[PDB]
RNA sequence: GCCUAGACCGAGGACUGCGGUUUUUACCUAGGAUGUUGGCAUAAUGAUCUUAAGUCGCCCGUCUUGAAACACGGACCAAGGAGUCUAACGUCUAUGCGAGUGUUUGGGUGUAAAACCCGUACGCGUAAUGAAAGUGAACGAAGGUGGGGGCCCAUUAGGGUGCA
RNA sequence: AGCGUGCUACUUAUACUUCACCGUGAUUGCUGUUUUGACGCUUUCACGAGUAGGCAGGCGUGGAGGUCAGUGACGAAGCCUU
């Protein structure tokens, strides 16, 4: 009777106790981790604007380190595209319109969006940026299939033979592109946003420069998201 | 829509059952479908695979390849699994003391096997005295035997056998065949 | 069954099969073998090599009762003894006294020399022997004995 | 590249380190400083246009 | 829902769907039929056109083949017929067929009040 | 069965993130910072007004 | 339908709903609505009377009065979302209504005595009340209605 | 960080998970809607048919690069109406036996064209090649090398055995 | 309410985002609780245009072996009918 119904209760109370014990402590480590993350982006954050304001100071010019991620989003649909950057589009995993792909920015993949570029809108995101986008359509590549970011035992079961035990520990190796950062962002499914709340330009298939929609736009990329996330 | 990185709504390929409506063998992947989901064990999962096969791809097993087979190094005491027929070979000289397991046997086969001293068992019995496949040995018999490979990728200079009703000097070996005729290919 | 074909499926769409513009015309290409040797050429080449000319020379009434031999090897060749007795044959043959094999009788002309023989003395009596044949009978220590 | 990257791996395991012998693509370049001690900026302007014909 | 609960029960398409001109001439009956034709509005699915029967229509799997009143119908053809819904009477009805004397017809329906068998068409 | 939005569901935030409770109750997105009123430009960077 | 007889395996038992974590929380009322507030009913018997708002019930309806005699509205209960709160306010700090609550208006033409004499008593400190503000006993003894170019986006009551 | 207006939705169905608050089965907003009130059951509610309104909708079938075409057949309706069967075959699948295989030409038998039983021959296969006269398949464990599922010994790794 | 140009808001496709349902493909697990369905049940993800054409799963018809000891002159079959 219940006496089974009770007694499987009772073990699974034990035993959730003691994983609930176990787990405290690998969630004061992400704890720290996180913490340990936003001290740096902080004191980064500081340490450049000292620098930009010394380099005033000092009669110099002080040159930015240039960005090493990129967040590209195919914004043209699926008909009538040239073989060359149709086949680039797949190989960045964009295969539908409004679906976003994080890119650790070489030559290679630099040569890469430069083929992309009439077709995506890109730029450089912000680390609000990169954190909306993972906490509200952050999906991972589990066994072929799309698996919502839900819980930190998902990243951990995943990547924690890179060192990625938290969802903070995931957008930290993405905004500081890190040693793994091509296993976080394949295992990271490509984003699926909606279009934007309050539309694009007038003419979409136009360079961002000449009052169209794609390339290079920059730091208006977070923008965008904001409208398209 | 999509921009399809691969083929949509494909099917596997393989089989997953028997196309045979036999009760009886479908009695044998009953058991060995709980076994490959179960025991971690990699011969039972070859051998649920290996009860789905088609007729042409589960040749004969000669009781000649099982002499041959048991004597590798090492595998004299070894159980010889064949999913399919075993059957007899009259040009063997002697057979040895042998357990063998087999969906059928034939009447020489069954004869050979124990008048040597061996077993001739079904499958079933293998799964309890061997349920991980522990210290097994799967035979497979000649898959490019069979005289429709023969045909198989016919072509000029392919060496192929052509298909032909009759044999003989009158048929197909004139021209196109022989350098006296024109070509040879 | 006719429940089986697929002529039943392509009822109620127009063609049948055929293709619209291909459609299913009385003989296209001609009938039968037509066509060999000039559009039908690359057919015939690829597949039936050989097909037209003529080889060899003719044979007028050959009668296939002549060439009768059908062939038996060394490595079936015990099987033609009795099979209640085979095992005694093979532990007590020597050369004073080994089993007769009449291959005649069983109906095969020629013995030929694949596989390997019990090395143990035979008699065997046949039409024809090939030289191996021979030879191997003679190792195991028995004899060709010709027939007719 | 093969002696090379066999030259690296023995030299740091003499050492007792470690050395990486997978080849990059081209990064972007890091923050540096521009003096202008003799370099003081040079503002430029578009120039009209001539015939030269 | 006097029969065992189910989730609201939807039907995608209501209407009948009827062969392309059935309505022009007499000798095309309803009964749908697809258009196999090279210039067919209706199989190029032009703007305005009749819909077709495809399996988006198919019904929710919970209440398919459910009557409005919630259970699956099952033709009785005589009183041996209604052994096999002796433990399914909240979720099976019986329909009586038409061919059954107006006796039997009676039998029939009293031994599914007996039973608690609902029944599906009382009166004729 | 139903995925529920962190930057929504406080309850998921902290579930995902445990520093969000740091976060939140340290003020680290409204956090002074200390410095001294300074203006470096007054030299050689007034070339940006004209040149 | 057709042929097909249900089988062994087709249960009835009806499984129990699954536990539900819905633990409701307490009602938030407009910031406009407190004791002692005029009111205008919108729907109902009494749409268009301005009345007086009593007290909160349990039930996250609304205590009111008209007064009766003044109005003839009797002491009963509205819905927050079926009424304008207007500025107006009485003092009602006089006006006993513990007794009040969702028992006293159960549902048993007759009247019972016990409500008619509730109805006077609150009714004596409502008047005395509202006696204090010229002409609002003749504002709630009026019907409230939507004059031509009355645009209550625009209008503050 | 905080307050606030509206809309749509409520899939799931004992428990099990992660958190949070711990008020250590104490709860919770935390692996998907509950609570409460009114009304209706001669009915509020829902479906179909007809019809109006709004909006969209060119005649199907065919050959065709292109058909609503000023391209052809078709006034209407009912019934009939078009990839069949056979001889010989290729691939694939199932079945029986298996170095053999095929009872059915025939003979036995019968409750009589069935079913049941029988065997010699013969066909194909078990040997090829050459125009033919003719000859006719083991150097070796019926070979070596690189892989190779599975199995054996191990102990990441590693070693052994390795059918197709 | 034309031409060149800039700005704010707004309109709506079978496209995109979230959710529901149908089907297809894959996927998690299911026998000392397998329990009269394992050709079954179940978890999860992704996808769905189509002439000629291929394949699959079904609907219907004349007749045949078996079964419902089935329906039926107390009305079979046929036919008309919001
Ligand atoms: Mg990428
Ligand atoms: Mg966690
Ligand atoms: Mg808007
Ligand atoms: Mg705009
Ligand atoms: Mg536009
Ligand atoms: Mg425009
Ligand atoms: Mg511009
Ligand atoms: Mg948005
Ligand atoms: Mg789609
Ligand atoms: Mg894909
Ligand atoms: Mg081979
Ligand atoms: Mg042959
Ligand atoms: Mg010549
Ligand atoms: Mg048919
Ligand atoms: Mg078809
Ligand atoms: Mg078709
Ligand atoms: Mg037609
Ligand atoms: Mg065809
Ligand atoms: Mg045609
Ligand atoms: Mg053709
Ligand atoms: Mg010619
Ligand atoms: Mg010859
Ligand atoms: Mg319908
Ligand atoms: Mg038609
Ligand atoms: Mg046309
Ligand atoms: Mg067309
Ligand atoms: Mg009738
Ligand atoms: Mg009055
Ligand atoms: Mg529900
Ligand atoms: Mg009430
Ligand atoms: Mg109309
Ligand atoms: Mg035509
Ligand atoms: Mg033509
Ligand atoms: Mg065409
Ligand atoms: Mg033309
Ligand atoms: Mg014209
Ligand atoms: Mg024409
Ligand atoms: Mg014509
Ligand atoms: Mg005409
Ligand atoms: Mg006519
Ligand atoms: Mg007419
Ligand atoms: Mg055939
Ligand atoms: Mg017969
Ligand atoms: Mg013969
Ligand atoms: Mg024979
Ligand atoms: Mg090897
Ligand atoms: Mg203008
Ligand atoms: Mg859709
Ligand atoms: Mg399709
Ligand atoms: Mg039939
Ligand atoms: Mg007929
Ligand atoms: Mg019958």
């Amino acid at each position: 009777k219940e006496k089974a119904q009770q007694k499987t209760a009772e073990e699974r109370a034990a035993a959730k106790k003691v994983r609930k014990a176990a787990n405290k402590e690998k969630r004061k480590v992400i704890f720290d981790r996180a913490a340990a993350y936003q001290k740096e982006y902080t004191e980064a954050e500081r340490s450049v604007i000292k620098a930009k304001r010394d380099a005033k100071a000092s009669n110099s010019y002080y040159v930015d380190a240039q960005p090493k991620l990129v967040f590209v989003v195919r914004i043209k649909g699926i008909n009538k595209i040239p073989p060359k950057p149709r086949k680039v589009l797949q190989l960045l995993r964009l295969t539908q319109i409004n679906a976003g792909v994080f890119v650790r920015l070489t030559k290679a993949t630099s040569e890469l969006i430069k083929l992309a570029e009439p077709y995506v809108a890109y730029g450089y995101p912000s680390l609000s940026t990169i954190r909306q986008l993972v906490y509200k359509r952050g999906f991972g590549k589990v066994n072929k299939q799309r698996i919502a970011l839900s819980d930190n035992a998902i990243i951990e079961a995943n990547l924690g033979k890179f060192n990625i035990l938290s969802i903070e520990d995931l957008i930290h190796e993405i905004y500081t592109v890190g040693p793994n950062f091509k296993q976080v962002s394949n295992f990271l499914w490509p984003f699926k946003l909606s279009n934007p709340n309050g539309g694009f330009r007038a003419r979409k298939f136009q360079h961002f420069i000449q009052g169209g929609d794609t390339g290079n736009r920059e730091q208006f990329i977070n923008a965008l998201v904001k409208q398209m996330n | 829509g999509r921009d399809h990185t691969s083929k949509q709504h494909v099917r596997s390929g393989h089989r997953t059952a028997p196309k045979s409506d036999n009760v009886y063998l479908q009695l044998l992947v009953k058991l060995y479908s709980f076994l490959a989901r179960r025991t971690d064990a990699p011969f039972n999962k070859v051998i649920l695979k290996s009860l789905f096969l088609s007729k042409i791809n589960r040749p004969p097993v000669s009781v000649s390849r099982i002499s041959r087979a048991l004597k590798q190094k090492g595998a004299a005491e070894k159980t010889i699994v064949v999913v399919g027929t075993v059957t007899d070979d009259n040009r063997l000289l002697e057979f040895p003391k042998a357990t063998i397991a087999a969906l059928r046997f034939t009447a020489g086969a069954k004869d050979r096997i124990l008048k040597n001293g061996g077993e001739a068992i079904t499958l079933d019995q293998l799964a309890l005295r061997a349920p991980k496949g522990q210290n097994t040995l799967i035979v497979r018999g000649p898959r490019n035997s069979r005289e429709a490979v023969r045909h198989f990728g016919f072509g000029p200079h392919k060496g192929k056998a052509p298909r032909i009703l009759s044999k003989g000097r009158k048929f197909e070996r004139a021209r196109g065949r022989r350098r006296s005729r024109g070509f040879k290919v | 069954p006719t429940r089986l074909t697929k002529t039943r499926k392509h009822r109620g769409n127009v063609s049948a099969g055929k293709g619209r513009i291909g459609k299913h015309r009385k003989h296209p290409g001609g009938r039968g073998k037509a066509g060999g040797q000039h559009h039908h050429r690359t057919n015939l080449d690829k597949y039936h090599p050989g097909y037209f000319g003529k080889v060899g020379m003719r044979y007028f009434h050959k009668q296939q009762n002549h060439f009768w031999r059908p062939e038996i090897n060394l490595d079936k060749l015990w099987t033609l003894v009795d099979s209640e007795k085979k095992d005694e044959y093979l532990s007590k043959s020597s050369a004073s006294a080994a089993p007769v094999i009449d291959t005649l009788a069983h109906g095969y002309g020629k013995v030929l020399g694949k596989g390997r023989l019990p090395e143990v003395p035979v008699i065997v009596k046949a039409r024809f022997v090939s030289k191996l044949a021979e030879e191997k009978i003679r190792a195991v220590g028995g004899v060709v004995e010709l027939v007719a | 590249r093969v002696k090379s990257n066999a030259a690296k791996k023995r030299e740091a395991k003499a050492n007792g380190e470690t050395v990486y012998l997978k080849r990059q693509a081209a990064k972007p370049r890091g923050s540096r400083i521009i003096s202008t001690e003799g370099n003081i900026p040079q503002t430029l302007a578009p120039v009209a246009y001539e015939t030269f014909i | 829902a006097t029969s065992v609960p189910h989730p609201k029960i939807v039907k995608k398409y209501t209407k009948k769907f009827k062969r392309h001109h059935s309505d022009r001439y007499h000798r095309v009956a309803e009964n749908w039929r697809k258009q196999k034709g090279i210039d067919s509005c209706v199989r190029r699915r032009f703007r305005g056109t009749i819909p077709q029967p495809n399996i988006g229509y198919g019904s929710n799997k919970k209440t398919k083949f459910l009557n409005p009143a919630g259970y699956k119908v099952y033709l009785v053809k005589n009183v041996k017929d209604l052994d096999v819904l002796l433990l399914h009477t909240k979720s099976y009805a019986a329909e009586i067929a038409s061919s059954v004397s107006s006796r039997k017809r009676v039998e029939i329906v009293a031994k599914a009040k007996k039973l608690g068998v609902k029944v599906t068409n009382p009166k004729g | 069965v139903l995925k529920k939005n962190p930057l929504k569901n406080k309850q998921v935030l902290l579930r995902l993130n445990p520093y969000a409770k740091a976060y939140a109750a340290e003020k680290v997105g409204s956090a002074k910072v200390e410095q001294a009123k300074v203006k470096p430009s007054k030299g050689q960077f007034a070339e940006v007004l004209k040149n | 339908m057709s042929q097909v007889a249900p089988k062994w395996y087709q249960s009835e038992d009806v499984p129990a709903p699954k536990q539900t974590r819905k633990t409701a929380r307490p009602q938030k009322l407009r910031a406009s609505l407190v004791p002692g507030t005029v009111l205008i009913l919108l729907a109902g018997r009494f749409r268009g009377k301005r009345v007086v708002y009593l007290k909160n019930l349990e039930d996250n309806t609304l205590l009111v009065s008209g007064p009766f005699k003044v109005n003839g509205v009797p002491l009963r209960r509205v819905n927050a979302r079926y009424v304008i709160a207007t500025s107006t306010k009485v003092n009602v700090s006089g006006v006993d209504v513990s007794k009040f609550n969702v028992e006293y208006f159960a549902r048993e033409k007759e009247i019972k005595a016990e409500r008619v004499a509730d109805q006077k008593s609150v009714d004596a400190a409502l008047l005395s009340e509202i006696k204090k503000t010229p002409l609002l006993k003749q504002y709630l003894a009026a019907s409230f209605s939507l004059k031509n170019g009355d645009r209550p986006h625009l209008l503050k009551f």
